[PDB]
RNA sequence: AAUGUCUGACUGCUCCCUAGCAUGCUACUACCG
RNA sequence: GCGGUAGUAGCAUGCUAGGGAGCAG
């Protein structure tokens, strides 16, 4: 709703509202990334930041919604459950493709990675092991990081027709 | 539940009878290929059921394990996590009284009774050498627990009283290392 | 879950056959496992084959199949040798350093402690050497000497209940906290253990 | 901040207790005293004095080695 | 040499975990009519 | 082509029992 002058014949001003554009953008794939409007279509990836959350950072705002200061001060309206009725939520995973920490051979022949498994970091070495050393550390950063974000309060939701067998699917 | 013989077969299953379904084939061949993959389906539902159980209660048996493990060794350690916490926390509290009677504790200097609170009421000190008297008791007063304190009377070790001129740093071996002081209230 | 009693680097493994069950790293234990006798490891879960009755308690032996551990005849497809590459399948192997002298540890573990020798090289040794020839001498003397220990039961009762008889004139050790035994049944075949057992 | 008061002088009493002080009696008597006193003061500074009178006991003792846990 | 034991009332409601049984619901297979 | 019984698994509800906890007078 606030094209710059350049990226302006690219970002056409658009302000949203599932009162109007609800039935335009049917094809593909939206995107709402912390952009907060009504009620999402049903074909989007939204992160909304939550605001019943406390802690140093945002501020109790108005109405109903808090400011939420850390940069460039935000205000966001009040958390309201009626956006993502056509949305469900984000189940947490850790997708990747990436070569393996072959300190060899590439395939079959280098693993010296011992981990008692998980059953959602969906890697590249996810046989037995089962996850190169190089997945090992980066799954334990990645989910150390997942896990900041939550805590300072974003809140993710997809399309209700996700899986994850289809990731798996294509790593073959 | 993937890495099954079963998954191959239930999977090689699933392949010919789309294929059947594919080809157009007759009435009777689609029920080999169902009531065969019905009978894979009642073989690897099953498989994957029962290992699926028994992952999940070794899986409790290890948070149990666990609970118990962790229970344990805290209740091994109160004794010094008490005075690790309760020290952390004076230190964050500041107060000047307090971070005195610690420092001189951690020197020598240690009360013999409870430090009282009226004018009246006396208090004991030990002195373990002294510069901390130099440091300290300076004339007649006796500042302690940032709280100043006239000295009433002195003694060394073999219960001896010490008179106060009588000390200085040339006569100081002329006297027994922990001197004690016992003050009152301003 | 450890550190390397020889390395300090951190190990999450112990040596079955041996009589303190140390840690060592993945290499100091394969050193000692291609060193001495002891081929078997403990972690979190014992090491030997999961198929029925397959008692692989070599470590040289073992390769880890799907999720289960597996010998020769029974790895699926999909597998590799644990004792491989110098080192074992342990717990922080990239951190792992590798004693130089194992062979002391490793005739400390291997030795009856009735020769005067053995105590010349426990006082010959490093501190953490000695603190563990200590541990292990009194072990030897624990086993050997002080007190006992074989039974047989007689038949089963409950689940806590159970009828017990040692081998008549074999030491009848105490039933205490500090005494338990390696239960092993033998169907005729499977020289299996149950675990450890302590009685009352 | 008199939150703080209150709650290190409960972790202090429980030191004290599992240093087997309540075996005297008179002692522990006053240490309970003090304790109570302070779980109901209103105001900081007379918290604070009570506080330093009832610190006063562990010092008195040699069970606690201070000059360990002093460095920080 | 032991081992072992230390003060915890009467009720009411609620959550969590496990077990059992029956019942109830649904699917797969089998036999006979 | 239907019924029935028997099995097995999945799923649910309920009741009992066992254990852990919370609040109330
Ligand atoms: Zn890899
Ligand atoms: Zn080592
Ligand atoms: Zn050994
Ligand atoms: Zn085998």
């Amino acid at each position: 709703a606030q094209p710059c002058s350049d990226k302006a014949y690219k970002i056409e001003e658009l302000f949203y509202s599932y009162a109007t554009h609800s039935d335009k953008f049917t094809d593909g794939v939206c995107l709402f990334w912390n952009c907060n409007v009504d009620r999402y279509p049903a074909n989007s990836i939204v992160c909304r930041f939550d605001t019943r959350v406390l802690s140093n950072l945002n501020l109790p705002g108005c109405d109903g919604g808090s400011l939420y200061v850390n940069k460039h001060a935000f205000h966001t309206p009040a958390f309201d459950k009626s956006a993502f009725v056509n949305l469900k939520q984000l189940p947490f995973f850790y997708y990747s493709d990436s070569p393996c920490e072959s300190h060899g051979k590439q395939v079959v022949s280098d693993i010296d990675y011992v981990p008692l498994k998980s059953a959602t970091c969906i890697t590249r070495c996810n046989l037995g092991g089962a996850v190169c050393r190089h997945h090992a550390n980066e799954y334990r950063l990645y989910l150390d990081a997942y896990n900041m974000m939550i805590s300072a309060g974003f809140s993710l939701w997809v399309y209700k027709q996700f899986d994850t067998y289809n990731l798996w699917n294509t790593f073959t | 539940f993937s890495s099954l013989p079963s998954y191959a077969a239930f999977a090689t299953a699933q392949e010919a009878y789309e294929q059947a379904v594919a080809n157009g084939d007759s009435e009777v061949v689609l029920k080999k290929l169902k009531k065969s993959l019905n009978v894979a389906k009642s073989e690897f539902d099953r498989d994957a059921a029962m290992q699926r159980k028994l992952e999940k209660m070794a899986d409790q048996a290890m948070t149990q394990m666990y609970k118990q493990a962790r229970s344990e060794d805290k209740r091994a350690k109160v004794t010094s996590a008490m005075q690790t916490m309760l020290f952390t926390m004076l230190r964050k509290l500041d107060n000047d009284a307090l971070n005195n009677i610690i420092n001189n504790a951690r020197d020598g200097c240690v009360p013999l009774n409870i430090i009282p609170l009226t004018t009246a009421a006396k208090l004991m000190v030990v002195i373990p050498d002294y510069n901390t008297y130099k440091n300290t008791c300076d004339g007649t007063t006796f500042t302690y627990a940032s709280a100043l304190w006239e000295i009433q009377q002195v003694v060394d070790a073999d219960s001896k009283i010490v008179q106060l001129s009588e000390i200085s740093m040339d006569n100081s071996p002329n006297l027994a290392w922990p001197l004690i002081v016992t003050a009152l209230r301003a | 879950v450890g550190a390397c009693v020889l390395c300090n680097s951190q190990t999450s493994l112990r040596c079955g056959a041996c009589i303190r069950r140390p840690f060592l790293c993945c290499k100091c234990c394969y050193d000692h496992v291609i060193s001495t006798s002891h081929k078997l490891v403990l972690s979190v879960n014992p090491y030997v084959c999961n198929a029925p009755g397959c008692d692989v308690t070599d470590v040289t032996q073992l390769y880890l199949g799907g999720m289960s551990y597996y010998c020769k005849s029974h790895k699926p497809p999909i597998s590799f040798p644990l004792c491989a590459n110098g080192q074992v399948f342990g717990l922080y192997k990239n951190t792992c350093v590798g004693s130089d002298n194992v062979t002391d540890f490793n005739a400390i573990a291997t030795c009856d402690w009735t020769n005067a020798g053995d105590y010349i090289l426990a006082n010959t040794c490093t501190e953490r050497l000695k603190l563990f020839a200590a541990e292990t001498l009194k072990a030897t003397e624990e086993t050997f000497k002080l007190s006992y220990g074989i039974a047989t039961v007689r038949e089963v009762l409950s689940d806590r209940e159970l009828h017990l008889s040692w081998e008549v004139g074999k030491p009848r050790p105490p039933l205490n906290r500090n005494y338990v035994f390696t239960g092993y049944r033998v169907t005729k075949n499977s020289k299996v253990q149950i675990g450890e057992y302590t009685f009352e | 901040k008199m939150s703080d008061v209150k709650c290190t002088s409960v972790v202090l009493l429980s030191v004290l207790q599992q240093l087997r002080v309540e075996s005297s009696s008179k002692l522990w008597a006053q240490c309970v005293q003090l304790h109570n006193d302070i779980l109901l003061a209103k105001d900081t500074t007379e918290a604070f004095e009570k506080m330093v009178s009832l610190l006063s006991v562990l010092l008195s003792m040699q069970g606690a080695v201070d000059i360990n846990k002093l460095c920080e």
